[PDB]
């Protein structure tokens, strides 16, 4: 199973992206004291490239991919790092190994006082 | 246009004109939240 690297990249406007990703209830997920959220993105039938965007109100979250393949066999596209996405818009993207399942992990658990809202937003290719 | 350039493409210069411009033309098509599932656990 030959896999891709992954691209990743921040962009400066974090105001105008959350008041965009507002619009929609389900795009902002509010993730618990020592919680860790999983948004799981599927292959698409036609698709090649997976894009994610995220970026959090006030403070740090930890952020990794995996993929799951369709006891499952799991790889790690990115590794789970806390991101300044407070700060910054950050943002990624993947080629598709293979048909499966990418799970974008949004990690809380080191946060013992503090929940995290969540602003994300996912596109993909043909 | 290939995907390998459209994603090239956006990773170089990224906003949300560049994403919507893409998005009008086909190029990239946005997955809707209410159809991704969403899971949670507490360490």
């Amino acid at each position: 199973p030959v896999i891709a690297a992954p691209s990743m990249w921040t962009r400066p406007q974090i105001k105008d992206f959350k008041e965009k990703i507002q619009q929609d209830a389900d795009s902002v997920i509010t993730v618990g004291r020592g919680e860790v959220v999983t948004v799981r993105v599927p292959t698409h039938e036609e698709g090649s490239y997976l894009f994610w965007e995220f970026a959090t109100d006030n403070y740090d979250i930890g952020f990794g991919v995996y993929f799951e393949w369709t006891k499952p066999l799991l790889d790690e596209i990115v590794p789970v790092y806390r991101r300044d996405c407070h700060e910054e818009v950050y943002a990624g993207s993947h080629q598709y190994p293979g048909r499966g399942v990418y799970l974008l992990k949004f990690d809380n658990s080191y946060s013992l006082w503090r929940s995290k809202s969540v602003y994300y937003r996912v596109y993909y290719t043909r | 246009p290939a995907p390998d350039a459209i994603n090239d493409a956006l990773r170089s210069a990224d906003s949300q004109e560049a994403r919507d411009a893409c998005q009008k033309k086909g190029w990239i098509v946005i997955h809707p939240s209410n159809e991704l599932v969403v899971e949670k656990h507490i360490s």
